[PDB]
């Protein structure tokens, strides 16, 4: 936590985007969020459709 | 049906809400009867694995004191003597590790034995390349040398030495107290260098003939029974050393003592249920050699020689491993302690969804997956997906092993309307209809589907919907095909 700062703003964006409901404190990256990352690459490559 | 599950229903089947339509096969060796051996909260042996041997060991009772050290007590083994229980869960043991040794106190081979290549017997073995030294069942006779003399160079220019010959305890040791009465070593020199000095008290016996005795033929040939002279003092033994060191013809009379070796010790019962694909988890009775001139420390101080180590070769190809299971050991009906060696057999599992407008329901399935004895395939599946409307089944194909999309054909699907009479020849069953046309000289067609049944006063019509594909177009998708909503 001090190269690397996420803010406020931006871990509101990854929690709405990719539906999670990590605490508001938190502002470096995690497991869960590049899990849900790779996880909804994977569902747009074969098509979702949401 | 994206998991891969096989379809149970064909086309042209009517189904009700709650019917089958897939299932899966997996399966996986030694598939039967569970005979209690249930998982995931069900029964009480929660752990399940192979159940085909369970090689257990019983009599291993062991407790979980924290006195004495940390983790040290008491076991009271078949030979009622502490193991070392140095083979521990979360310690990354390694095939044919150093366990098996015991406790050594007052057995151990003070000054030991050197190794030597005089009189070894061998019949198929030997020490080429890494054979971990001269391994031999028989038990090769070595001659037991009680030599205490180390290269302790003393400084002699501070602590002078004028006589020396009283050798009993020792030069500096500690402070004053070296190994008995004060005795001084003579620090024992050469040509402008120093050479072996004798440490050891010894024993005056310049008497005659130290190497060259009656009893002293063809090297040394020391026999416990007879003496150098018929009637010498036999109260205990009479074995002599030939190797004086300084100070004249000093035979240094020293006896050998050897381990008691009173009997065979009662051997562990090491049988257990190997009948399955010959799975055999059991420790051997070899002691191998692993101290022959650098692992053996060469000073004063003592170890364990003749490290007791069995090697293990059971299933090779898959001993690399060898830990088999380190949980906490509990008898069946009892909580009695034992040692268990038994294969891990890891089961995989998934879990239910409840429903979804892409794919159908899934509930867990009553078949035998709880069940796992002998022979090849264990019918673990679990997976089933149910409809949740009433129709008719299409999408089956001929292809093999292509199936991941099915059909269901339900009432909303057609539409009835009362129209006229086609009075036509060109209304076919099949025919595809295009919005609003000229079917008969009256009543254009309000919708777009394809003919199904005509009747002199109604009409029904499958809903369809069409699009319009240019000449040099991609296309992403086959003639008889399914698709879902929003795709490509």
């Amino acid at each position: 936590p001090k190269r690397y700062d996420l803010g406020r703003v931006g871990r509101y964006k990854l929690n709405k985007k990719l539906g999670l409901n990590v605490a508001d404190t938190v502002r470096t990256l995690t497991s869960e969020d590049i899990l849900a990352a790779i996880d909804y690459l994977i569902n747009l490559e074969l098509d979702l459709g949401g | 049906l994206l998991p891969g599950a096989e379809p149970t229903v064909k086309n042209g089947d009517r189904v009700e809400v709650g019917d089958v339509l897939a299932e899966t096969k997996l399966t996986t060796e030694r598939g039967g009867t569970v005979r209690m051996g249930e998982d995931n909260g069900s029964s009480t042996h929660r752990e399940v694995e192979i159940i085909t041997a369970s090689v257990v060991l019983d009599t291993a009772t062991v407790k979980a004191e924290a006195s004495q050290g940390r983790e040290h007590y008491v076991i009271e083994t078949k030979g009622g003597q502490r193991f070392n229980l140095l083979a521990a869960p979360g310690t990354k043991v390694t095939t044919g590790h150093v366990v098996a040794e015991l406790i050594d106190s007052r057995y151990r081979t003070q000054t030991g034995g050197l190794l030597k290549y005089s009189g070894v017997e061998i019949s198929k073995k030997g020490r080429a390349k890494a054979k971990q030294g001269y391994e031999v069942t028989k038990g090769g006779t070595l001659l037991w040398i009680p030599e205490e003399t180390h290269e302790v160079n003393k400084d002699i220019s501070l602590l002078n030495v004028e006589d020396g010959q009283l050798v009993e305890a020792g030069t500096e040791v500690v402070k004053d107290i070296f190994c008995q009465t004060t005795g001084i070593v003579s620090v024992t020199q050469n040509n402008d260098i120093l050479r072996e000095i004798v440490i050891k008290p010894g024993d005056v016996h310049v008497l005659d003939d130290p190497d060259t005795a009656a009893k002293y033929d063809e090297g040394r040939l020391v026999n416990a029974g007879e003496e150098v002279f018929p009637g010498l003092t036999a109260e205990q033994l009479v074995w002599a050393e030939a190797v004086d060191g300084t100070d004249g013809p000093l035979l240094l009379l020293r006896p050998v003592q050897e381990l008691v070796i009173p009997d065979e010790p009662p051997v562990p019962s090491q049988d257990s249920s190997q009948e399955s694909s010959s799975r055999s988890i059991r420790l051997r009775a070899v002691q191998r050699l692993q101290f022959q001139d650098g692992e053996r420390i060469k000073s004063v101080e003592g170890v364990d020689l003749l490290r007791t180590q069995l090697v293990l070769e059971s299933e090779e190809g898959s001993s690399q491993l060898s830990a088999d299971i380190e949980l906490l050991p509990d008898s069946k009906d009892p909580e009695t302690l034992r040692l268990q060696l038994v294969i891990i057999e890891p089961v995989v599992i998934r879990r239910d969804v409840a429903s979804d407008t892409t794919h159908g329901s899934t509930h867990t399935e009553l078949r035998v997956k709880d069940g796992q004895k002998v022979k090849p395939g264990a019918v673990i599946a679990c997976t089933q997906i149910q409809c949740k409307e009433a129709g008719v089944v299409r999408g089956i194909q001929e292809g093999s092993e292509a199936v991941r999309r099915l059909l269901v054909e339900r009432e909303r699907d057609c539409v009835t309307l009362d129209l006229d009479v086609t009075a036509a020849t060109q209304l076919q069953p099949g025919s595809l209809i295009v919005a609003g046309t000229q079917l008969v000289d009256g009543i254009i067609a309000p919708e777009s589907g394809e003919v199904r049944a005509i009747a002199p006063g109604q009409l029904q019509l499958r809903i369809a919907r069409p699009y319009r594909v240019s000449q040099g177009a991609v296309l992403h998708v086959e003639d008889k095909g399914l698709v879902q909503r929003g795709d490509n």
